[PDB]
């Protein structure tokens, strides 16, 4: 139950997709940039806050803030 | 005097720790012979510590009643009563040198800064360069005030800020 | 079973004692923060990072280890040494109950 | 993709002894994950729970409580075999869920048909204090 | 030798440099001039 | 042209940015109406560890 939000400055670099283990983010076809893609955020229940993302965005700042909330079972990483 | 404070040559306690501190490598002079070298040291010992004591009666320290020299720090009582060198004097001849190592370190900043690669200068350093600033920095307070008054020594608002 | 050696493999110079971090690859790149400065002095002696050829680890590892023992063996015969002119041994020796040892005379 | 692939639960596994790391109590109540994959020939791969297992030539199926277990093992046959695993969410009341490539391209290549999600249209920063929504929630939104 | 003058160029050669001199100095100024406290 | 020339040194004005009130040599600037389209690129690193990022027209302004 976690929030993600990417900002305008995304580039297209993939490096945020490639590096989130649960599948949270993927690439759209957009208007903004060089490379014609920006991020998205479709399914954030899955989403678990490991910050993986924020570490690969190369921005000055980050394109993408993954900001923590509510908690549940699959935020939790609960096996049981 | 000042403060309630006696000096330290007409204290008793400050005469009584002499006695004392001689008495005890007295004692432990006993032990050994005349012409060994233990002897040769601890009397030379006795010998600093004779000397340690009559030089600081000498200097016109304070002594208090637990019979140890106290020191005095602001200038006007320390001017009036003579007893300058004790600290406020030594508060002159820390900032020469203090200042001597910020004015040396911050010409080697900047002049390392106008060439190319300076994060190698600063792990493998000029030693020809770092010389020449450390025994051209004697006169380092004209210097201060030459900058200060030309305006080349502090930066305008290019500097990062955070909000 | 057999000895197997390799001649000549490495010259010998001080043009790398000034290149500080030549072993690994992102510290031969150069400073940039003072981070670098910390990872120099930790990543220095772990060979298996630097490369990945098992051959080279080994040679590193037996000639390092040369290293220990040098420094062991001048710090053993410090002891010999400080306890030959610098101590009580021969007055110890004819009284060794009442008088305690000394090797360090300050 | 074209279509979804409906699971087969009734597939080979691959030889694997059995370890603790399995699944718990919370498999059966709640939900957990199944991860399928066709490989050309038998081989060793490094489970995430326990040790080594001998995959089968041909179809494979795995069961996981996380989905993390499951993209974990994705991430290793993709980079060291490299296949294309495809894999499911079950739940307890029987109902199955197709996850991963949901457009049957993985995410790290874009497609058209994709709608995007949680995009704001301005800068980090330049964004309302908390004051301005000092009374609900949300100062990002 | 070249490189050899820029190893002891170094920043913990040069650092050692400057110890065995500070510290010398203050030492040898005990050694003559033992315990000062009070400047004259 | 639309921008700043190609090598020309930029003073940055993100409040946002670790390199802020600081100059940066001009690397590319993209005319096809992207809305960050000035690359710049900056000897000293940031946080992480890049030297470079894509800025704006209004953003960067003349040397010192
Ligand atoms: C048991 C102690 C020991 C031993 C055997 C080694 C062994 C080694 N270290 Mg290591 N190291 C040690 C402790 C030790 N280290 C410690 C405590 C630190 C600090 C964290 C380091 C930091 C360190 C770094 C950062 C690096 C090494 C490197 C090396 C290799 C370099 C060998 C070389 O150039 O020949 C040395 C040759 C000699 C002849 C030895 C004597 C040289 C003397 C000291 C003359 C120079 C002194 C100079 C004139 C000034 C002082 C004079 C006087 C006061 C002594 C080798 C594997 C380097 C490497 O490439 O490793 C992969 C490297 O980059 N080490
Ligand atoms: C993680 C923390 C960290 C670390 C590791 C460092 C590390 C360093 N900083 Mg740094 N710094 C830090 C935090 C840190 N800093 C912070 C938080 C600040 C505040 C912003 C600074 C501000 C700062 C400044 C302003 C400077 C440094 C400098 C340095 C370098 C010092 C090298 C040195 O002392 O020269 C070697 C040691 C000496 C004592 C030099 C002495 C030279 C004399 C004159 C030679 C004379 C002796 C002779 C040659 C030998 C004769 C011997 C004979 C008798 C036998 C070193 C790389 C300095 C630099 O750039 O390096 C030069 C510098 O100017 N730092
Ligand atoms: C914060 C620093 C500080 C403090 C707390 C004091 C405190 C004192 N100073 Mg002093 N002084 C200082 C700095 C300071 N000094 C400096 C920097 C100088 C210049 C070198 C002097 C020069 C000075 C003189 C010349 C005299 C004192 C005297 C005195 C004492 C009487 C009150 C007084 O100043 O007149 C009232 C001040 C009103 C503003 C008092 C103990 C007097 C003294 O000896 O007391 C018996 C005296 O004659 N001061
Ligand atoms: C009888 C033969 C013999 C002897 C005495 C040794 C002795 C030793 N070996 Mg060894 N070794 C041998 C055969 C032998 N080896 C063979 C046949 C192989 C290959 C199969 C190896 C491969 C080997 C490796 C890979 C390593 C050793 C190491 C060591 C040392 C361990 C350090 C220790 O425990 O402190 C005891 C220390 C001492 C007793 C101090 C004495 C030191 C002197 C110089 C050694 C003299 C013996 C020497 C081997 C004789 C031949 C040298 C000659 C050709 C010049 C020790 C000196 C380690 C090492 O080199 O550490 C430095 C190490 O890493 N050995
Ligand atoms: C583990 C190794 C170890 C350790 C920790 C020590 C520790 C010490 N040694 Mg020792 N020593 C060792 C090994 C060791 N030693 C070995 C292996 C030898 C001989 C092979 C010696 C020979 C030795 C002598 C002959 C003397 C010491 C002294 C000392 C004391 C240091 C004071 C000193 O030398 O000034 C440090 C001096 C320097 C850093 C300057 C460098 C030396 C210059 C080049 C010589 C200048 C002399 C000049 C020409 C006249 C200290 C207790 C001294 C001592 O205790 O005397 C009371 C002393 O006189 N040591
Ligand atoms: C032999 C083991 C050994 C040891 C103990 C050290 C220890 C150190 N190295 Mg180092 N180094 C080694 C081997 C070793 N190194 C080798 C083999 C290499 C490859 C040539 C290097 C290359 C290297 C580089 C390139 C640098 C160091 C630096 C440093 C210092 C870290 C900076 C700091 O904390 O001061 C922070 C200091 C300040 C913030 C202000 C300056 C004040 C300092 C403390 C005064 C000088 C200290 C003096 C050197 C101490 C005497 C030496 C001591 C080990 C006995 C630290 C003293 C850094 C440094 O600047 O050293 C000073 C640095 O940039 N090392
Ligand atoms: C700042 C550095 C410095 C300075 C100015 C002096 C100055 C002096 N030393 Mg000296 N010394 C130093 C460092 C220094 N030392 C160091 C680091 C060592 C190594 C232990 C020595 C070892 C040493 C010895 C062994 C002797 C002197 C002696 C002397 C004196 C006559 C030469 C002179 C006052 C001599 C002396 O006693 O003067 C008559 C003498 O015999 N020094
Ligand atoms: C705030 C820290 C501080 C301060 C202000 C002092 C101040 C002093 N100490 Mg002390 N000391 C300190 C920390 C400090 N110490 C620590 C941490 C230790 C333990 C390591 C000691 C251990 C110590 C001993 C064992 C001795 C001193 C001595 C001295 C005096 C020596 C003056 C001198 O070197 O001659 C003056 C030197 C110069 C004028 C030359 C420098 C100027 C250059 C050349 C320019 C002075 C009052 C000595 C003394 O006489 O005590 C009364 C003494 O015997 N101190
Ligand atoms: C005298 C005395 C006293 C008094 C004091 C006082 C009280 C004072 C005050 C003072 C003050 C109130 C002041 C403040 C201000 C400060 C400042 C402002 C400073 C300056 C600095 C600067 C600016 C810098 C420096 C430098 C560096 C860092 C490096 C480069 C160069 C130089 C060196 C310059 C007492 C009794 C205590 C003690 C004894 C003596
Ligand atoms: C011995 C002798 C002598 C002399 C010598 C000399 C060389 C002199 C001295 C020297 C000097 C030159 C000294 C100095 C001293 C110093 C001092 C005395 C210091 C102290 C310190 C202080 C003052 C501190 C304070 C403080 C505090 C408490 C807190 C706050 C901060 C401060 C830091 C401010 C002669 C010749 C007669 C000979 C015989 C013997
Ligand atoms: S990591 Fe950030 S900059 Fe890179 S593509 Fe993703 S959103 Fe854009
Ligand atoms: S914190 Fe982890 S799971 Fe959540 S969006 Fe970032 S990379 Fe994905």
């Amino acid at each position: 139950a976690h929030v993600v939000k990417i900002y305008d400055t995304c580039i297209g670099c993939t490096q945020c997709v490639r590096a989130c283990p649960l599948d949270v983010l993927e690439m759209v076809p957009w208007d903004g940039c060089k490379a014609a893609q920006m991020a998205s955020s479709p399914r954030t229940e899955d989403c678990v806050g490991c910050k993986r993302c924020e570490t690969a965005c190369p921005t000055d700042f980050l394109s993408v803030r993954v900001y923590l909330g509510n908690e549940s079972t699959r935020s939790l990483g609960l096996a049981y | 005097d000042i403060a309630g404070l006696t000096p330290c040559s007409e204290s008793k306690a400050y005469n009584k720790l002499e006695r004392k501190e001689l008495k005890v490598l007295d004692k432990r002079l006993k032990q050994y012979e005349p012409g060994s070298a233990p002897y040769l040291a601890l009397q030379a010992t006795k010998e600093r510590t004779e000397n340690r004591f009559k030089t600081y009666a000498k200097q016109g320290l304070l002594c208090g009643n637990d019979g140890l020299p106290h020191l005095i720090s602001d200038p006007g009582l320390a001017l009036r009563f003579n007893h300058a060198g004790e600290v406020f004097i030594p508060t002159f001849g820390f900032l020469y040198v203090a200042g001597y190592i910020g004015h040396v370190g911050r010409q080697y900043i900047i002049l390392s800064k106008e060439d190319a690669k300076p994060t190698d200068k600063e792990i493998i350093l000029d030693v020809p360069l770092a010389l020449k600033l450390a025994f051209q920095g004697w006169a380092w307070p004209l210097a201060s005030i030459q900058e200060l008054r030309n305006g080349s020594l502090l930066e305008k608002d290019e500097n990062i800020t955070v909000s | 079973v057999k000895i197997a050696v390799d001649r000549n493999p490495v010259e010998t110079n001080f043009e790398k004692w000034a290149k500080p971090g030549h072993f690994s690859r992102a510290l031969a790149k150069g400073p940039n923060t003072t981070t670098w400065i910390w990872n120099l002095h930790a990543d220095a002696h772990d060979f298996d990072n630097h490369t990945s050829d098992l051959e080279e680890i080994s040679r590193k590892v037996f000639s390092a280890h040369f290293g220990q023992l040098g420094i062991i063996l001048i710090w053993l015969s410090g002891m010999y040494f400080h306890g030959a002119r610098f101590s009580n041994y021969e007055g110890w020796l004819s009284d060794p109950t009442h008088i305690k040892p000394s090797a360090q005379v300050v | 993709p074209w279509k979804q692939p409906e699971l087969d639960p009734d597939t080979p596994s691959p030889i694997f002894g059995g370890s603790t790391g399995g699944l718990l109590r919370k498999a059966q109540v709640e939900e957990f994950y199944v991860i399928t994959w066709e490989s050309p020939k038998e081989q060793i791969f490094e489970m995430p729970t326990g040790g080594a297992a001998i995959m089968r030539k041909g179809p494979n199926l795995l069961k996981f409580a996380r989905k993390e277990q499951c993209m974990a093992l994705t991430t290793q046959l993709r980079s060291k075999f490299r296949q294309t695993p495809c894999f499911y969410r079950v739940y307890a009341d029987g109902k199955v869920q197709y996850l991963h490539p949901k457009d049957g391209v993985y995410p790290e290549k874009v497609n058209a048909g994709r709608v995007g999600v949680n995009q704001n249209m301005r800068s980090i920063g330049k964004n309302v204090d908390p004051i301005k929504v000092v009374k609900f929630t949300g100062s990002e939104p | 030798m070249k490189d050899f003058t820029t190893y002891l160029s170094t920043a913990p050669v040069v650092g050692l440099g400057w110890a065995i001199f500070t510290s010398g100095l203050l030492i040898e100024i005990n050694r003559f001039f033992p315990d000062p406290l009070v400047f004259s | 042209e639309i921008g700043p020339k190609r090598g020309s040194l930029v003073k940055v004005l993100r409040p946002e940015s670790y390199w802020y009130n600081q100059v940066g040599k001009v690397v590319s600037v993209d005319q096809s109406g992207i809305r960050y389209p000035v690359v710049v690129r900056f000897e000293n690193q940031n946080y992480a560890g890049v030297s470079t990022n894509n800025y704006a027209l209004d953003e960067i302004e003349e040397v010192k």
